[PDB]
């Protein structure tokens, strides 16, 4: 059967058996950059198997009124070990990411998920001629929560669901690589991105890549007696990591 | 035996998500864990057990 | 849009028997609708859209 | 897996996620009447794909004590389009038919239907010599309905689930073209009829081909909490029709 | 799917639809003695199909505070027909096993069994320096129950689950041909046993072979509502089995 994967980065190992199937990108795989797109001139450093492999972020709890969460993953892997290190000391960095979603529940349970990867998420102010402060927009491994009614928090994101903080409508956002989770039949929100950007090489800190996004369209609803508390785990992994530029520790 | 010079790392073992059941199912589970060894797997010195012990003859 | 001469139709949905649940599983559930093109899907003459609306300039 | 199945007439289609298996007549594909085995001299109307497509028959409700239903073909698709328009104009007529019987439920129910097609099914009336009114037979559409104990309104047929309205026993009546809609493991009621009579062509009203029949023997029964009303839908599509011999409009 | 499995042996027939993997011995497979290592010289008797065959056990009820079971075979299968009257006029006896243990639970039960054939499982006494009657070890078809706490009966085995008769750590059993009833996943507790002794040929009533034993060690756990009463059957058919040394009617 092709429920089952298996998934082998590094030193880690992530088995799903009631897999779907796995999305790759936008048709690209990640790989290194070529010596005909280069800019930078000495000598790259890809590291190891050191950076290449799956790092799990913390746990959001999926209520019956919940209504969304967001990541930004250049920065929410700045603490991962030799990836944030090797952050914190180079200038320029590369990367393609492996995002792969956990969430479980049994066959008396029902609810639906999505899982966009939303490349340059621009993300929009409560109050409309107000800055937007770092924390509002990314806090490292923890999820920022959307809202359902408008939020007016003062140096905040607009944060509703119906226009997932971009001012979009949220039900046309299955335009960037995604999936559901159906808890019905689901459990591999994989998504293989490759690097998009319009420079061959970026800044970790000063530029967010994109925009993890996991919000329930079909609520998680279920019968009196069933477990009510339903994690939600995130585990991403770099892919074809490369880094340039070497000088003195970042900025923290 | 337990010395500082070999010491040899940790096994632990994490919730990732939850345990997540429907109604009228019982919650609370069993795992039981297995242990082996692969096919490069050696020992190398004869010595006593030190889980033997005998006080007097077995008569 | 909408003029009487290229009228298109209607898209309704019927119950063909019911829901059927066991015990202790919720009734309500909820359908999700997609819509998409298919490989002979085509357009023609460029307007603007009846949507964009600007009363001054943005400064 | 082979438990699925998808069946194409004309502008129609039946997707099936939980079939096990598509039964076949007596051995025999419904086809077009040859001109060696042809009676009437005109030549015969093969229409289009506009009567060869599926028809929606009404639902019945399935309850606890529910006992059985009935419906005769010919008859019950009447006024179901050009089907039924090309029965008004024409003298003869002549058909093979695809049925197909809907019926979901959960894991948690249980309970087993027969499902069968029963040729030349002659009724027996209530009080024993006394005519049948033709609306106690069939009803077009709407399903007439079997009882328990045996029944003795005037002009009505004696509707007893153990003799089946014919006077057999009800658990011989597997030797016609049938299936069992298990619960456990069904929904593929299908049963494709070939034109069975002694006439290569026959009258539409005068005659009634055959007689569905639904008998729940594993009667419906479920928990305290499930979902009670469980519906039945009878699909029906005619196979290979033709007419002959065309009149003003017939006999409503 | 490989899930289905069908054992035919003489005239009967197990069928099993969630079956996972039959087991087979130390890779060893039964089979009659061969005359380059046989002992006794007089014509053995291969009888027929007539004690190859598959033989019910009774039934043990397995409880919320249930603890364990053991059988004692070439002494359990004594009554059995055939095969217990070839044990009862002849001196000398050899033969395989094909043991089938069912048991069977809804979805949503849980629980885990351990299925294991232990050779020579020399049983120990309860008070230290006292003899053990032949009752306590074995009851022909009627299984001896272990138990939880350390038992002090006059006669008796010493009866504790944590060290399963012998004096060995429980889970430590695992070395010899097992499989684990898992109510998830299994009811296939198949065990194809070869002849295992130090002579060729032995008696059946003198010497006791191996000793089936089921322990759960995740015990059985269910939501109230569902069925409590969940049997288990031990079937055990011979294989390859002759016999040697006629003289008259043995020891009851």
């Amino acid at each position: 059967s092709d429920r089952v994967r298996s998934i082998t980065l590094g030193n880690s190992t992530i088995t799903t058996q009631e897999s779907a199937n796995v999305v790759v990108g936008y048709g690209v795989w990640p790989d290194y950059l070529s010596d005909e797109e280069a800019t930078a001139e000495d000598q790259p450093t890809q590291p190891d198997v050191a950076t290449c492999r799956f790092y799990t972020l913390d746990s959001v709890s999926w209520m019956k009124e919940s209504q969304g969460w967001w990541w930004k993953f250049p920065d929410a892997l700045r603490d991962m070990g030799l990836f944030g290190q090797n952050m914190q000391y180079h200038y320029l960095g590369r990367s393609g990411y492996t995002i792969h979603v956990q969430c479980n529940a049994s066959k008396f349970h029902q609810g639906c998920l999505l899982v966009v990867c939303v490349p340059e998420a621009e993300m929009g102010a409560a109050n409309i001629n107000e800055k937007i402060n770092r924390e509002h927009l990314s806090n490292g491994e923890v999820a920022n929560t959307f809202s359902g009614t408008k939020s007016s928090n003062t140096n905040d994101v607009q944060q509703a669901v119906f226009n997932a903080g971009m001012g979009v409508a949220v039900g046309n956002l299955t335009i960037f690589p995604h999936q559901w989770i159906n808890l019905r039949t689901n459990n591999c929100a994989t998504i293989v991105m490759p690097y998009i950007n319009s420079v061959p090489m970026d800044n970790m800190f000063r530029h967010y890549n994109f925009t993890l996004m996991i919000i329930p369209f079909a609520k998680l609803d279920y019968a009196a007696g069933s477990s009510t508390y339903i994690p939600i785990t995130v585990t991403v992994a770099p892919m074809c990591a490369e880094y340039n530029g070497l000088r003195l520790a970042g900025h923290q | 035996s337990k010395d500082i010079y070999t010491d040899a790392g940790f096994i632990t073992c994490w919730y990732q998500t939850s345990i997540v059941v429907p109604a009228e199912v019982q919650n609370q589970s069993v795992i039981l864990c297995f242990v082996s060894a692969c096919n490069d797997f050696s020992v190398r010195l004869l010595r006593d057990s030190p889980f033997v012990r005998q006080t007097a003859f077995y008569q």
